[PDB]
C-alpha cells in the first residue's frame, strides 16, 4: 500500500516495466507566503488555486511582519505555477479571499 | 482531565507545613490568526460562566 | 476592518468554566510547563504565624 511498493509491484509481476503515481500524496514541500484575513485555520488539506495554478496545504505556520497579517503555507504536490499578485482562493470553506 | 484538588494534594505535599491552600482557575486557548476563527472552533469543553 | 490596523502578537481568550473538572476532548491538552509561559502561575504566598 505504500507508495514505492507498486514500482515493487510492476517489476515482480504486471510486466517488468518502471511505474510512476500522483495523487495528493506525500512529496516535497515548498514554501509561500500568502496576506488574507478570514485564513482561519482547518485550510491544511483544502485545494487552493489561483488562476494559474492549483495545490495542496501541509503547514499553515504563521510568518511576522507589520499591516495585514501574513501567513507562510508549506504547499506540495503543486501544479500550474501560482504567480504574485492572484487571488487565491480555496475549493471550500469558500470565504478565504487572500 | 485536570482537576483543582488533584493537584490541590500535591501543593499541599511540597513543604511539612503549607497548611493547605486554595486557587480559581480560567481556562485559555491561544489561537493564531485572530479575526476569523476557523469557522466552526476554540471548542474548550466545561461550559465557561457567563460573560 | 482590514487587518495590519492592529497589532496583536497572538491572542489568550481567558475564561472560567463552571466545573473544576475541566476536561479534555477530541484534539487537546493541558500543558502547563510554566517556563515557556510564567503568565499562569503568579502563585502568591500568605505567611502566617501563631
Amino acid at each position: 500500500g505504500i507508495e514505492a511498493s507498486y514500482k515493487f509491484l510492476f517489476k515482480v509481476l504486471y510486466n517488468e516495466e518502471v511505474e510512476i503515481e500522483i495523487e495528493s500524496g506525500a512529496g516535497t514541500e515548498y514554501d509561500i507566503i500568502v496576506q488574507s484575513d478570514s485564513l482561519t485555520e482547518d485550510l491544511v488539506g483544502q485545494t487552493i488555486y489561483t488562476a494559474t495554478g492549483r495545490c495542496n496545504v501541509t503547514y499553515i505556520e504563521r510568518s511576522y511582519s507589520n499591516g495585514k497579517l501574513q501567513w507562510t503555507v508549506t504547499i506540495h504536490n503543486l501544479l500550474g505555477r501560482l504567480i504574485a499578485g492572484q487571488e487565491v482562493k480555496a475549493e471550500r470553506l469558500p470565504s478565504f479571499e487572500g | 482531565s485536570f482537576a483543582k484538588s488533584k493537584m490541590l494534594t500535591y501543593v499541599d505535599d511540597a513543604d511539612h507545613s503549607v497548611i493547605g491552600s486554595s486557587a480559581t482557575i480560567q481556562m485559555v486557548r491561544e489561537v493564531q490568526n485572530f479575526y476569523k476563527t476557523p469557522e466552526a472552533g476554540i471548542k474548550y469543553n466545561n461550559q465557561i460562566k457567563d460573560r | 476592518l482590514t487587518s495590519e490596523k492592529f497589532e496583536v502578537q497572538t491572542i489568550e481568550l481567558y475564561s472560567d468554566p463552571t466545573d473544576d473538572v475541566i476536561f479534555t476532548r477530541d484534539g487537546s491538552l493541558i500543558v502547563f510547563e510554566n517556563d515557556l509561559r510564567p503568565q499562569y502561575l503568579t502563585i502568591d504566598l500568605e505567611p502566617i504565624s501563631q
